């Protein structure tokens, strides 16, 4: 049998994660350029 | 103890409370749920960052009519409001709200109040999206 | 007074970034300009206690109609990098946000967070026409 759980009344059972089913280099801020607008 | 099993000591008692016999992690750290048989959550934890990522399956592609994706995006620029954004599976076809949670955050209670939200808000717009009628 | 930490960090980050002085207006946003090519809008959410980042990337009039389908996707896979694109209706043009919470909202924070969202906004603009 299924294991069935109940959640803020909602039912719940375990799912399948099916992860095969579905599913940069950093640059420096003082050498960037700055301009207020 | 390391951020895993300090987290599988909150998804172990989380099942205690809603009757299911046990709940972990697997290897690349992922837990799935189905609530009322039809909206899936996924559990992604990051040990990198120190935070755990909730998926929710929301609606299928196939019930939606086009120019939705433009007002999901118009969502996302005031995600603040409910600290959740929508994102798109294309090989599932669904679309998803995302909801993260820091692991300085990380409790029980917080774990199961950002899942009832999450919920709360994935089945409105499950309900709302389809045009089907 | 949370305006006012901001307005420190503003101050204190004004020196090190090379502006004269920097401070959030009357309705507690701000406007800077990256590179002449990015631009990142300030905006403080005072009983949020958040600190919202807009980078504009690109307008909507060179990308196709089939663009929204992307943006959305794109967000499942930046959900990691704590990003995500969005759009405003007004304006016309699709934005990268972020935010910062009063929590973890120091001159640090504030740096690398808004040195990955250059990185992020630089990266996008050339990809998002093709």
């Amino acid at each position: 049998t299924e294991a069935v759980g109940h959640f803020e009344g909602r039912s719940v059972t375990r799912a399948a994660v099916r992860g095969e089913d579905r599913s940069g280099d950093g640059t420096p801020l003082e050498a960037r350029t700055v301009r207020r607008r | 103890m390391d951020l895993t099993s300090k987290v599988n000591r909150l998804l172990a008692e989380f099942a205690g409370r809603i009757g299911l016999p046990s709940l972990s992690l697997d290897e690349e750290g992922m837990a799935s749920l189905l609530f009322d048989e039809q909206v899936g959550v996924t559990l992604l934890l990051l040990a990198e960052r120190e935070r755990l990522l909730l998926e929710a399956d929301v609606v299928g592609i196939d019930v939606l009519g086009e120019g939705i994706f433009r007002q999901l995006a118009s969502f996302n620029r005031h995600w603040h409001r409910f600290d959740l954004h929508f994102g798109f599976d294309e090989l599932t076809g669904k679309v998803q709200l995302y909801a993260q949670i820091l692991a300085a955050q990380l409790t029980l209670e917080c774990f199961e109040a950002t899942l009832a939200n999450l919920l709360d808000h994935a089945e409105f717009w499950q309900r709302l999206l389809p045009c089907a009628s």
